[PDB]
């Protein structure tokens, strides 16, 4: 199975005075608990 | 992360139909309502 999902900072989902006309969504920086790094060593990408 | 389906149209013990890798946990199922002008006590006495 894959990751169920990144945790969302709920205080970044929606708008402050947002009424029922706007749909619920979160800004890209609201998704937390992830990271990245390069796979490159000696001009080759390492793969498992 | 793999779904498996077995069925039988004859006898009670089922036999393997197919398997399907999904990579995600299934969590809900639902039997869809069927709409019909027939299938009732006032028209044919049949039932789902
Ligand atoms: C993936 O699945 C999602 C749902 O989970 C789909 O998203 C929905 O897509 C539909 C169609 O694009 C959105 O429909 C809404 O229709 C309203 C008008 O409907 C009437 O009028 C049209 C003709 O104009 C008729 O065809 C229709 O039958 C009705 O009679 C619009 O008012 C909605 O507008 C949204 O934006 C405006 C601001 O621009 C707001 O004022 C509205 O309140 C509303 O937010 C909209 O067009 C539906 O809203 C979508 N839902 C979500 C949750 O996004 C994806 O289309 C689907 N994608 C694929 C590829 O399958
Ligand atoms: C949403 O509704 C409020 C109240 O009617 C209104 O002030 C606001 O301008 C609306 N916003 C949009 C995007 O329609
Ligand atoms: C369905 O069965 C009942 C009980 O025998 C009977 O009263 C009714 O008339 C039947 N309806 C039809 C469509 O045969």
């Amino acid at each position: 199975e894959h990751c169920a999902g990144f945790g969302v900072d709920e205080e970044k989902c929606g708008v402050l005075d947002g009424s029922y006309n706007v749909s619920c969504l979160c800004s890209t920086d609201a998704f937390l608990g992830w990271s990245y790094d390069t796979c490159v060593s000696n001009n080759r990408c390492n793969i498992f | 992360g793999t779904f498996y389906a077995y069925y039988a149209d004859s006898g009670m013990p089922t036999t393997f139909l197919f398997s399907l890798y999904l990579g995600t946990l299934l969590s809900h199922y639902y039997v869809l309502p069927l709409t019909c002008n027939a299938i009732s006590s006032n028209t044919d006495n049949e039932t789902l």
